[PDB]
């Protein structure tokens, strides 16, 4: 389950705000994504995050 | 920028901030209507902010101009990060505190000292994004050492710059920004393994390899 994976910033140096499902909190939170090599628990909006991972 | 210093208001006049509701990448003004940045900084709805020092407060010297076109290198590979370069056309020409930087006539050699700038994280690890632009002087490293630090990941279009001891480096939020050596734009902040880690210098897009593509692309768009 990729929804239970911790957020991955990656090697690139941008500061792009994305969302990831935080299983502990039971909600989608924001994190800094570097711009490349994103894993699946990385969404552009909280809605996308909740639709895909909500309740995992 | 980890381990750097405050540049000073408008002392790096070619430095721009790419804004999408917040600063997410840097870039360099290479023409009154064109900016060069990294391909991984590609985003829709980009607003380019010129003449910035404190990115959090309006100080009067700014020019906010929307991008009309964003051209990512046709051979950019998101997996290998090869050809990590992008051109952004401004919706209107910037009024030249705001100045363009020259493209290189030739590639720089290992040992060359360069100025790297940006509004990225200043902590190795931790988080601390600055208000004002930070600067860092770092030397270009040999292809041999760059390849030793990142086995099988360095292409002919990339170069390392920084210190093997760690402590001084680019970091999240600096991507797309300039590496000027020098008075010529030699690199674009691209990637690395963490920030300011020992034996893990930052990797930059080698601009001298794209000068013809840049000139022709700017001219036919
Ligand atoms: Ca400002």
């Amino acid at each position: 389950d990729f929804c239970l994976e911790p957020p991955y910033t990656g090697p690139c140096h941008a500061r792009i705000i994305r969302y990831f499902y935080n299983a502990k909190a039971g909600l989608c939170q924001t994190f800094v994504y570097g711009g490349c090599r994103a894993k699946r628990n990385n969404f552009k909006s909280a809605e996308d995050c909740l639709r895909t991972c909500g309740g995992a | 920028i980890v381990g750097g210093y405050t540049c000073g208001a408008n002392t790096v006049p070619y430095q721009v901030s790419l804004n999408s509701g917040y600063h997410f990448c840097g870039g360099s003004l290479i023409n009154s209507q064109w900016v060069v940045s990294a391909a991984h900084c590609y985003k829709s709805g980009i607003q380019v902010r010129l003449g910035e020092d404190n990115i959090n407060v309006v100080e009067g010297n700014e020019q906010f101009i929307s991008a009309s076109k964003s051209i990512v290198h046709p051979s950019y590979n998101s997996n290998t990060l090869n050809n990590d370069i992008m051109l952004i056309k401004l919706k209107s020409a910037a009024s030249l505190r705001v100045a363009s930087i020259s493209l290189p006539t030739s590639c720089a050699s290992a040992g060359t000292q360069c100025l790297i700038s940006g509004w990225g994280n200043t902590k190795s690890s931790g988080t601390s994004y600055p208000d004002v632009l930070k600067c860092l002087k770092a030397p270009i490293l040999s292809d041999s050492s760059c390849k030793s630090a990142y086995p099988g990941q360095i292409t002919s279009n990339m170069f390392c710059a920084g210190y093997l001891e760690g402590g001084k480096d680019s970091c999240q939020g600096d991507s797309g920004g300039p590496v000027v050596c020098s008075g010529k734009l030699q690199g674009i902040v691209s990637w690395g393994s963490g920030c300011a880690q020992k034996n893990k210098p930052g990797v930059y897009t080698k601009v001298c390899n794209y000068v013809s593509w840049i000139k022709q692309t700017i001219a036919s768009n």
